[PDB]
């Protein structure tokens, strides 16, 4: 898993050399960061059931078809499944924020999304509104640095899904 | 990999769950001690030739036979290979010290090395001694810098010597 | 001044620790590079060499050999990493060798004949296994080769070798172990031809949580 | 490799003998089914891609812990390669049915794969039942096809099943 | 070993992927003309002794000197060896013809050919001799598109040992 | 490009061995083939607009919101293009019908289909349609044999866009 | 690579247009003649050996310095290359007649052959030579067979002969 | 590797004392005899190819089965490397003889030979008559030369015997 710490054991780890100033410094930027990452953490935390709620529902406006009979977005188990995924999008963005690093995201969302996607013939554009309705909402709830670290995660993803 | 960051995660993933309050405020401070982590780690690798050289030389005085002919450590090839290896656990200690996690050195270090030991005829015994020799004048440093602000790093010093002893036990 | 010396007692030596292991100057590797002005003769060596690495030890028919590409290297104009290449895209190796052996057995297989060491983990075996579907398997063995510690060391202009049975960097443990199981007596060789097909050495239940033990 | 054909073959060599008439007159028949033989194989090819959701969908729906967090499908690192897997061994049957022997699928897939799911905590049952799942709509394409001259298929449907159930067995 | 369907298999396998409708055009053809193949086996597998006998027995004609004492052809053993010999060639062929591949040839005739005769002394020539001698007498039991795959086989060998 | 005649050559030369009887069965079996294909890509070339208006079309029906202002279908240029392509898809598989190969279909069409349609935002599914449309229709104009080589090409790009 | 069909193809494609029927008519045609390229193909390679064996008699009469001390055949080694050499170019040749296209030949074997044979010191007049001493041999085959149905080869023949001559060219 | 000196040298080392005189006139009349030692392997060089070829008759002449369908030694392709083997053995022989040790020949080439023998299937005893067979032709010309200086090689020739005997033994 991918985050500043691990990374930089790694590349030392590789060389076969012991960690040197260099890294140190490194790490030392992760951890001054995290008090703003884990402050936007415990926002989102909060508020997360609201914010899935507003997404799912976006989501159906802004593709009104998929309510229809015969599609995807029709029918309870269908609705269920779509609130569960966009909870586990938000769910790991969180972790992210903790770990200081995109890997908690890499390794359950993105890695394989395109082919799970594919055979499951969900439109990554969905899931795209979903944050993007979010990112509006956090974008009140934050502020200053918090705000910050928030975006880049949550954009992480769309550009990763896109 | 892994650390200790990472761990918890994924622990709170198998729930299924977000993160406890609870649970934050472990890492909330952890993050705190984080300075003081550094230091620690930096005393390490500032000192690691000296740590080895050190440990070494009373290593042998002790295991007079290991230097000489028909021990392990004769000729000077294998000798050169003993120093060698005692780095190399030490460079990985010092790496979980950062991560705050035992795991990067039982996977990468620690797992087989036994065997190998074995296979070769090297008395673990001795390797382990070797470890704890190291582990003492390691926290020596540790526990013991120059122009350091004055505080408690117990904490980090015992948490380095659960390293240390996780290789000693595996490679004994 | 006593200069006390003494038998000791253990008495191992340099030899006996890898007659153990049986290695038996298989662990201990001297390169072979290529040079722009070879003799003929370098170039069969290298030939010579090149075949035993990558293939299983297993013997080499003459009608096996492909001449095309030991033709070019007299030339130059590929580069031994290409020759090489051109070695396992050969229907040779992949109609035995390939075949027979489960996926999972020639990663291992090409991780040993390509580079010496064997699979330091888990994922990495993985990471050849996705390519399986996801891309033609002559991309595969390109990407060994093109692998950067192929390049690294041996990396142009070199014959592979065993450098596993040393000490390698960031092998993740049970470099050792793995390795004594993947490599059989030096007499000893891989047989594209043998009782009881073709199976992994290394344990696959393992790879993770215990060193393997094998028949030496 | 081995098919139907070298196989005969290689039997009658070990015995030092020219091929029986007899066992001619089980190639020379296998021969007259080719053309049907052939449309089997290509109605699998055609609706690939289906088989294997479908299959899925069903799966998923009978053993949904598989995809709750903790279970194996989850997360997607883990589907992806589930449903990779999958089609990985229709590909091989798909071979064998044209061959007319199981050998390559034994060879290139079934060895070892036991033992491999085992390693990683894959539940072998899980993936057996999967690949009944993938006979019984296979079957279905095979068995119904469009355009094509009406006839009986029975004999190859069932070899077909032999194939997907040496499978299911030996992952099991 | 090597056969027309074992081969696309191969490809197919290699690349990855399903068996598209490219190969299946190619096993189609070794089906159609299996018919042929058969029809020459039989052929073949019926007279083989015969042929046998004729080979052998040119090749002396051939060669007179090995008849001679202190020679090859000379001393019965040698005779049923050389007799021996030849039946292999024969029912390979036959094999091959069945298999619609060189395959079977490949693997028992063809591979270690060269040293084999190098380390006995044994003179491709003679082999040669009877296979043509052979090709003769099979181009008069078949005739049209069986022949033709009579032919190929043969000659196969011819080339490969050669 | 992938034909069975480039194939076995190439397999040939990679070996570095004549052409030998194996591969010759293999080539037969396509050229003779060939009379069925010639005839179903005789049958489309003639056809073609008649079945690019009709699937376009047909996507429309199945997805109405298409149409819409704001959407993808909508405005003459994206419909003018929603034609050029599929067009080309109907192009391509006529000439794999000649070569008697996928190959055409596989560098034109296939690789890198992914990337393209991700970034451009085309949903596999439309093209889908427009295929299953075409097939059809197809499945009147054609019979036995040529038509169910039709088919193999249509499908094996439904395969791929999936 | 290419070869007759995909060659007309490429084109059509650059104009951005279906295939003309007067294109069609030129493969249907082409195929019609399969048979008769078909056996060409067979013919050459059924006598291989032989074509090559005898061209080098011819060309070692003619040309006696080649295989004297100093020459380019001399010694051993260098022979048996320049044996090897011409096979290749003929199976290449071979290869072109099945496809229907010099590309392959042109591509795989003779392009920068020319260019080679320079830098080594190998006369590239005496392999054009040697080329040709080939071709009348194999168009000897190809055109007197025994058992094969009779009829017109000379297209096939004449498309045979172009092959040779394009590698008699660019080599010399 | 190793060899006579070496060897010496080795034990030498493990006491951890300079050479005993007596153990120099070990190796002084080694060297005395390198003459006939040379002669020794020469003899098996030079007489290499028949040895074997000449082994290999009677080896087949004894066990028809191993030529027979189904023997080991059928068909051709086994055939080869049968006498391959045979060969390579000789060779390492030869190896050993001329550096006085049987290592060399332990280490290279039987380690390891029994299990193959045994995964392959091939009859280790009839392996072992081969050498066997070998040993006696070869010896037949250590010992019976032209042109040397007639003297007595009895020494070298029982070494020679037991390289051989090694070989038979842990092959068996
Ligand atoms: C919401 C925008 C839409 C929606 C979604 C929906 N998803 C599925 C099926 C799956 N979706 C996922 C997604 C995830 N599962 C995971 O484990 C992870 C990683 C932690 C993610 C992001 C997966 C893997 C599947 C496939 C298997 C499954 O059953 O979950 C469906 C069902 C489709 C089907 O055929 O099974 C749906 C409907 N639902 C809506 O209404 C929106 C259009
Ligand atoms: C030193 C404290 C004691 C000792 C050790 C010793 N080791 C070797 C040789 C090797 N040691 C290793 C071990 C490693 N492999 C790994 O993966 C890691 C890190 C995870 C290590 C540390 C290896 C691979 C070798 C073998 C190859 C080599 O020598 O480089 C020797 C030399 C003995 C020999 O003949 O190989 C020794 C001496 N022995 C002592 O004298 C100390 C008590
Ligand atoms: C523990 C074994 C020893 C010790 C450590 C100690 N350090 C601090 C405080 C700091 N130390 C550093 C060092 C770093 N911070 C970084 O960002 C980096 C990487 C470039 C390093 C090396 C810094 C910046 C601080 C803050 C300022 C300061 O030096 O005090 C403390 C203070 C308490 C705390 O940090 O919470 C302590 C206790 N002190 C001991 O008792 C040992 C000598
Ligand atoms: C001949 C006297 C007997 C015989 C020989 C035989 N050997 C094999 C197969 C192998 N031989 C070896 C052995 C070696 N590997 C080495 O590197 C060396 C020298 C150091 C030796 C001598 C190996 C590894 C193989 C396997 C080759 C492969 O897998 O292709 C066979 C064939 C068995 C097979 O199936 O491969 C045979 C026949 N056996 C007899 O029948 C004779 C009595
Ligand atoms: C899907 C039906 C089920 C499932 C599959 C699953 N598989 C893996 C991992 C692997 N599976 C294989 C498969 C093969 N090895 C071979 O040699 C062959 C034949 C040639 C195959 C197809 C292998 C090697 C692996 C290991 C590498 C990898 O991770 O892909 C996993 C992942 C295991 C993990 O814990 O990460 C999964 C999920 N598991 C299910 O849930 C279904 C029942
Ligand atoms: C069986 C599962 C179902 C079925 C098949 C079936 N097919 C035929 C006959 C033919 N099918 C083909 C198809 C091909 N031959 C080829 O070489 C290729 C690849 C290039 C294909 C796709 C052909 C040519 C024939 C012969 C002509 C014809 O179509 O009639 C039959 C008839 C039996 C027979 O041919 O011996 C059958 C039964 N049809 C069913 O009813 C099953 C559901
Ligand atoms: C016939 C033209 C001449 C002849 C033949 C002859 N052959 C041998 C010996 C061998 N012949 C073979 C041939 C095969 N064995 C196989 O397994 C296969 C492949 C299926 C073949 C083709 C072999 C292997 C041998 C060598 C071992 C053996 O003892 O048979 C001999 C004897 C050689 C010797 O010196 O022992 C002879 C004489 N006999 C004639 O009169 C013709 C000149
Ligand atoms: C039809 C169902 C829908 C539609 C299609 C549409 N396509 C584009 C843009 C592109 N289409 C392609 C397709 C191809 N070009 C090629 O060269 C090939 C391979 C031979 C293919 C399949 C490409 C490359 C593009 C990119 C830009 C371009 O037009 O060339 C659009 C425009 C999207 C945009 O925003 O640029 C559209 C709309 N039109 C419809 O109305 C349907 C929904
Ligand atoms: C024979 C007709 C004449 C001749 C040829 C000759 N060639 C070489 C050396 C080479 N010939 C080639 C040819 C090719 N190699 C390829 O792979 C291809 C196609 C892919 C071709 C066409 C090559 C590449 C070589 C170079 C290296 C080699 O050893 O082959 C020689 C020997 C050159 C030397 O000095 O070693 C010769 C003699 N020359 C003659 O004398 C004939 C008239
Ligand atoms: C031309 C150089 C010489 C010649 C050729 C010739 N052949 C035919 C007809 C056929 N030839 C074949 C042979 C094959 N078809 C295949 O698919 C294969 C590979 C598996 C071969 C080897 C076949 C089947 C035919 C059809 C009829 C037949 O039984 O031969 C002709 C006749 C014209 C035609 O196209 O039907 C000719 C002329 N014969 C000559 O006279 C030339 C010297
Ligand atoms: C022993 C099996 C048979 C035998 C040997 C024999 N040799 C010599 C003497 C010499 N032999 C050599 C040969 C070599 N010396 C070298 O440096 C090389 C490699 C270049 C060789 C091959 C030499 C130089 C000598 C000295 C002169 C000579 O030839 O006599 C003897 C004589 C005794 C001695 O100790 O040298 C003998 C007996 N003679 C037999 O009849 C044995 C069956």
């Amino acid at each position: 898993m991918k985050t500043v710490i691990t990374e930089v054991i790694a590349s030392a780890d590789s060389q076969g050399r012991f960690l040197n100033n260099t890294e140190l410094q490194a790490a030392n930027g992760r951890f001054q960061r995290a008090t703003a990452s884990m402050e936007a953490a415990r926002a989102l935390t909060s508020n997360a059931d609201s914010l899935v709620k507003g997404a799912v529902q976006e989501v159906y406006n802004k593709f009104p078809y998929l309510t229809q009979p015969g599609q995807m977005g029709y029918g309870d188990t269908n609705q269920a499944k779509c609130a569960r995924d966009i909870s586990h999008y938000l769910r790991f963005i969180t972790y992210s924020l903790v770990a200081g690093g995109t890997g908690p995201l890499d390794d359950y969302i993105v890695a394989g999304l395109r082919e799970v996607n594919r055979t499951f013939n969900l439109s990554p554009s969905w899931y795209i509104e979903a944050l993007k309705h979010i990112k509006g909402k956090v974008g009140s709830q934050l502020s200053g640095q918090p705000l910050t670290e928030a975006n880049a995660y949550i954009d992480y993803c769309i550009n990763a899904l896109s | 990999m892994q650390d200790a960051f990472t761990k918890a995660i994924v622990a709170a993933d198998l729930r299924g769950s977000f993160l406890s309050e609870q649970e934050l405020n472990q890492l909330t401070n952890l993050v705190k001690e984080s300075n003081k982590r550094l230091d620690a780690v930096n005393a390490i690798t500032g000192n690691a030739a000296e740590i080895i050289s050190d440990a070494a030389h009373k290593l042998f005085a002790e295991q007079t036979d290991l230097i000489r002919p028909g021990g392990n450590a004769y000729p000077n090839r294998r000798m050169a290979a003993c120093l060698r290896d005692m780095e190399i656990i030490l460079r990985y200690v010092s790496y979980a010290l950062l991560a705050g996690d035992a795991s990067v050195l039982e996977d990468r270090c620690l797992n087989g090395l036994k065997e190998t030991y074995v296979a070769l005829g090297t008395p673990t015994r001795s390797v382990a001694r070797a470890v704890q020799l190291m582990k003492e004048t390691a926290i020596g440093y540790v526990n013991s810098p120059s122009g350091v602000t004055r505080g408690d790093c117990s904490a980090l010093v015992n948490e380095a010597a659960t390293y240390f002893d996780k290789a000693a036990a595996s490679i004994a | 001044y006593s200069a006390f010396v003494r038998p000791a007692d253990q008495a191992t030596a340099d030899g006996a620790a890898q007659t153990k292991l049986g290695i038996t100057a298989i662990a201990p590797d001297q390169g072979v590079e290529l040079r722009p002005n070879f003799t003929e003769a370098d170039v069969i060596t290298v030939i010579r060499a090149a075949y035993k690495q990558l293939f299983g030890n297993t013997y080499i028919l003459e009608s096996e050999r492909v001449i095309q590409a030991e033709s070019l290297l007299r030339n130059g104009s590929i580069s031994v990493r290409e020759f090489i290449r051109i070695l396992a895209k050969s229907d040779l190796y992949k109609e035995r060798f390939f075949r027979c052996t489960s996926n999972n057995r020639f990663i291992e297989l090409n991780l040993k004949h390509l580079l010496g060491r064997a699979p330091y983990n888990q994922g990495e075996i993985a990471e050849h296994l996705d390519r399986y579907c996801q891309s033609g398997y002559d991309a595969e063995i390109d990407s060994y080769i093109d692998s950067d510690e192929y390049r690294r060391v041996f990396g142009e202009n070199t014959v592979p070798y065993f450098r596993g049975f040393k000490y390698q960097v960031g092998q993740s443990a049970a470099a050792f172990e793995r390795m004594r199981a993947l490599y059989s007596g030096d007499a000893g060789s891989d047989t594209d031809r043998n009782q009881n097909g073709q199976r992994t050495e290394l344990t696959s239940g393992l790879a993770d949580p215990a060193q393997p033990v094998r028949a030496r």
